[PDB]
RNA sequence: GCUUGAGUCUCGUAGAGGGGGGUAGAAUUCCAGGUGUAGCGGUGAAAUGCGUAGAGAUCUGGAGGAAUACCGGUGGCGAAGGCGGCCCCCUGGACGAAGACUGACGCUCAGGUGCGAAAGCGUGGGGAGCAAACAGGAUUAGAUACCCUGGUAGUCCACGCCGUAAACGAUGUCGACUUGGAGGUUGUGCCCUUGAGGCGUGGCUUCCGGAGCUAACGCGUUAAGUCGACCGCCUGGGGAGUA
């Protein structure tokens, strides 16, 4: 679920040091982890409605930030999803 | 449920079978079930509760007894 | 996986065809085939004993080794095959010493997995180990009813039974039947049900289907002649008799069971 | 008769009736009696006085077996469940010990929906 | 009203039977927090050592066993 | 990789027999990097209620500190096995060497 | 550009939140056996029903399905429906401490999508108890109802369909402000834990109530009060939420 040691790789891969958290590229990064591990997650069994709603929430909360990052630099934002593989 | 009162009893004094329940949990199972009324008559067992205890500290007054 | 199949033809909308993608499509292990000619229920003296059998595709029987006596030597399962003499599936394994046998295919296997036999295999799908040695409680197929006869119980796709009590030298097993049926502790058996549960959901679809089954069409009675069948007769539709078999039996209904000898091992009969 | 020493009785006192029923330590019964064996039909079978003549009743008819000392097994609501008790300890018995044998269920099976 | 380990802090175990004696009554019972004042807290923790308990055969589900 | 508190319980004719599980399931479990914090025998003491046969059965408590892979295939090893009667294992919470 | 909006990390807390897999106890039912005898059961009463083929009762052993007494509490969690024996795995959501980071990334939302009580439907199992339908016996002038004896579907499981409830605090979502008291639950700061504590600060929630509002009942800091943003809905009743 995201652990501690996968988090910290994350921030110190995406953002300008270990104390940029927060930033757009990081966030993304950090739902796309989650998203990618709650598949598995969700490849079996089928019917847990209520974390797939947790998971739907990331989903938009990813593409709300991807949408804000795309309007504010384009450079940013293309270098972003090529970095994660995604945006078809 | 269990009871002695070794020698000098002479008399049944079963009130440990009234202790706990000895009718309350077999005169509530043995039928009316509806997985409703439990809710609907716990929601006014507290309601009529606590107005008993709400009168419990507003009777102060002389009445004149 | 079962795949419906769409009305492009009469005779194809009611066909649900059970497709196996893990079945190997290739030619199998030649060395355990050999011949197996069609008899169309035909016996030595040459007449009909079997009704409704002939015709049909023509198939090759193959050696599946239900005995299970290599102990001691582990086997990996090498790839599943389709068996057109059986219901189920079957798995070609690799023991360690290069032998290469056919066995009844248990539900979870896949292609890779190591199975052994004997006594002190462990408790897995697929071992095969005698009664006193599976704990009680546990689903196991491929049952046999003497030591070293073979395996006689719970062979078609699907089915298992379940030790329900061991006390003894014998074991108690509830069968796919529902009957409680005493058998001796010294026979082997594996573990598991039997694969391809997906069975019994296909649908022939066809006239043709179940006459390439090597089933031939079956004819009421009560079309029939009364020469030919005691229901027979009938100026439109009449029937006014007890459904009996064409030769006199009562059926719908009646114990045929005459046996006297195995009913000691028999506990409950089933429901 | 076998000439018993002690024994186990064992009361069941349903809403409508009261079977007293007096075994032996091994759960071998010795010998019964119910408030509607007792006359009794009708409303006066479900009362606390049929349960208690049931006891008096099984006072006798035993045992020949010879009982001195015995448990009481009380099971159900009943009318009585104290009458029956009572009329058990002045037939000439020694009462030993009490314990409540009520077959209560932990939230099992579902109970009816009859007497609306 | 009497207090327990909400003052004298401790985690509540499910192998120290001789203080979870004193919780149940001798029907083995779950005796409410109504009656010995404990928090809700504790109390919860309470049931499932209690629960805890009657699986490891270390307290009685009940005396009819 | 995890606390965990594992308590069993063991058939008493295998009560003679109690030290012998000791040795094998320990050296499964520090086999595996797992490390051990207790071995705390209670003994063969009284039961609340006759579990499948009569009572008075023998107590084993492990609360050992391992990864998941071996904790599992530790309670196969209970199922099928006769003397191993009702096993469980606990959360982590920081395994203790208390409370005996 | 900036930070009080929103969001991320760090350390912890509580919870029947969800899914998958095992396991424990009580109880009901059934089977076999032992003891044991004329009633058992049911009702306002009675009968259908069970029983001298030996019932009811009691004990022993075994087989099954369902649900978890006590804890248990206008307690808690979840957007809602809803969720409670215990344990293993996966996982969602919420809250608190003091820091760090992004820098308005926010709110609502027609269409659309997903979830969605129970009953019911399709396929394959299971079926203890309960129980529509149905039968018999009662009541009644009549009773194809309320009562009793039974009893099928269903209630249970695996995958789909159905998208309907008085799906209701009958009160849409988000945000700001406006007397208070009495409690529950869950964090946290300080002081003496100097003694079942004292003084504050947050999340959720219950009751009573000031102003205010309302046709009144009543709501009343989780407002139906004072303001802003957006969506949906109503235009007398029946017809009809029908064709």
């Amino acid at each position: 679920s995201l652990s501690t040691e996968a988090t910290a790789k994350i921030v110190s891969e995406f953002g300008r040091d270990a104390n940029d958290t927060g930033s757009t590229e990081v966030q993304v990064a950090l739902l796309t982890a989650q998203i990618n591990h709650l598949q598995g997650h969700f490849a079996e069994h089928k019917k847990d409605h209520h974390s797939r709603r947790g998971l739907l929430r990331m989903v938009s909360q990813r593409r709300k930030l991807l949408d804000y990052l795309k309007r504010k630099d384009v450079a940013r934002y293309t270098q972003l999803i090529e970095r994660l593989g995604l945006r078809r | 449920i269990k009871v002695r009162e070794n020698e000098p009893f002479d008399v049944a004094l079963r009130r440990f079978k009234r202790s706990c329940e000895k009718a309350g949990v077999l005169a509530e199972v043995r039928r009316r079930e509806f997985y409703e009324k439990p809710t609907t008559e716990r929601k006014r067992a507290k309601a009529s509760a606590v107005k008993r205890h709400a009168k419990k500290l507003a009777r102060e007054n002389a009445r004149r007894t | 996986a079962v795949v419906k199949c769409k009305p492009t033809s009469p005779g194809r909308r009611h066909v649900v065809k059970v497709v196996n993608p893990e079945l190997h499509k290739g030619k199998p292990f030649a060395p355990l085939l050999e011949k197996n000619s069609k008899s169309g229920g035909r016996n030595n003296n040459g007449r009909i004993t079997t009704r409704h059998i002939g015709g049909g595709h023509k198939q090759a029987y193959r050696i599946v080794d239900f005995k299970r006596n290599k102990d001691g030597i582990p086997a990996v399962v090498e790839r599943l095959e389709y068996d057109p003499n059986r219901s189920a599936n079957i798995a070609l394994v690799l023991y360690k010493d290069g032998e290469r046998r056919y066995i009844l295919a248990p539900k979870g296997l896949k292609a890779g997995d190591q199975i052994q036999s004997g006594v002190d295999a462990a408790i897995k799908p697929g071992n095969t180990l005698p009664m006193r040695n599976i704990p009680v409680g546990s689903t196991v197929h491929n049952v046999e009813m003497k030591p070293g006869k073979g395996g006689q119980l719970a062979r078609s796709a699907g089915t298992y039974v379940q030790i329900v009590a061991r006390d003894g030298a014998y074991v108690t097993l509830r069968l796919r039947s529902g009957e409680m049926r005493k058998v001796e502790a010294d026979c082997r058996a594996t573990l598991g049900e039997v694969g391809n549960a997906e069975h019994m959901l296909r649908v022939l679809g066809k006239a043709g289907a179940a006459r390439w089954r090597g089933v031939r069409p079956t004819v009421r009675g009560t079309a029939m002649n009364p020469v030919d069948h005691p229901h027979g007769g009938g100026e439109g539709r009449n029937f006014g008799k007890h459904p009996v078999t064409p030769w006199g039996v009562q059926t719908k209904g009646k114990k045929t069971r005459s046996n006297k000898r195995t009913d000691k091992f028999i506990v409950r009969r089933r429901s | 008769r076998k000439q018993v020493s002690d024994g186990v009785a064992h009361i069941h006192a349903s809403f409508n009736n009261t079977i007293v029923t007096i075994t032996d330590r091994q759960g071998n019964a010795l010998g019964w009696a119910t408030a509607g064996g007792s006359g009794f039909r009708g409303s006066r079978k479900s009362t606390p006085f049929a349960a208690q003549v049931a006891a008096e009743r099984c006072a006798d008819a035993v045992k020949e077996y010879g009982i001195k000392n015995l448990e009481v097994m009380v099971k159900g609501p009943g009318p009585g469940r104290e009458s029956t008790i009572r009329a058990l300890n002045a037939a000439g018995f020694r009462i030993t010990n009490i314990t409540d044998v009520t077959p209560i269920p932990h939230n099992g099976c579902r109970p009816p929906k009859k007497r609306r | 009203f009497c207090r327990f380990t909400a003052e004298g802090v401790q985690e509540i175990d499910y192998k120290d039977i001789a203080t979870l004696k004193n919780y149940i009554t001798e029907s083995g019972k779950i005796v409410p927090s109504r009656i010995t004042g404990t928090r809700a807290k504790y109390q919860r923790q309470l049931a499932r050592a209690i629960k805890r308990a009657r699986y490891l055969s270390l307290l009685p589900y009940t005396d009819r066993h | 990789m995890r606390h965990y508190e594992i308590v069993f319980m063991v058939h008493p004719d295998q009560s003679e027999q109690v030290p012998g599980m000791i040795e094998r399931y320990t050296a499964a479990i520090t086999g595996a990097e797992g490390k051990i914090h207790r071995l705390e025998d209670w003994g063969r003491r009284q039961l609340a209620y006759p579990i499948n046969k009569l009572h008075k059965a023998h107590y084993v408590l492990m609360n050992v500190e391992a990864p998941q892979e071996v904790i599992d295939e530790l309670e196969t090893t209970f199922r099928f096995n006769d003397a191993v009667i009702r096993s469980m294992v606990m959360r982590t919470k920081h395994a203790v060497t208390e409370a005996s």
